[PDB]
C-alpha cells in the first residue's frame, strides 16, 4: 500500500511537469511574437551563416 | 487369546490412526479460515490506507 501511494505521488508530479511544459512553451511563442526584432532576425541570420 | 493379539492390536492402531485424520482436519480448517480472516482484514487496511 505504501509503495502504491509513492507511486502515485511521483505520477502526480510527472503529470504537473507535463502540464507546465506545453503551455510554458506556448507562452514562449507569444513573446517572440511580441519581442522580436528585424534586428535580432539579421543578428540570427548572420550568426548561423557564420558558422553554416 | 493368543490368536486374538492381532485383534486386540487392531481394536487400538487403526482407529487412532483414523482419529489423527480427523484431528489434522480440524487444525487444517483453522488454518484456512485464519489465512482467509488475515487476508480480509489487510485488505480492509490497504484499502483505508489509500483512501486517506
Amino acid at each position: 500500500a505504501q509503495a502504491e501511494i509513492e507511486a502515485e505521488r511521483k505520477r502526480a508530479r510527472e503529470e504537473l511537469r507535463k502540464q507546465v511544459a506545453i503551455l510554458a512553451v506556448a507562452g514562449a511563442e507569444k513573446i517572440i511574437e511580441r519581442s522580436v526584432d528585424e534586428a535580432a532576425n539579421s543578428d540570427i541570420v548572420d550568426k548561423l551563416v557564420a558558422e553554416l | 487369546d493368543l490368536d486374538l493379539a492381532k485383534a486386540s492390536a487392531t481394536d487400538q492402531l487403526k482407529k487412532a490412526k483414523a482419529e489423527a485424520q480427523v484431528i489434522i482436519e480440524q487444525a487444517n480448517a483453522a488454518r484456512s479460515q485464519i489465512l482467509d480472516e488475515a487476508k480480509a482484514e489487510a485488505e480492509q487496511e490497504r484499502t483505508k490506507i489509500v483512501a486517506q
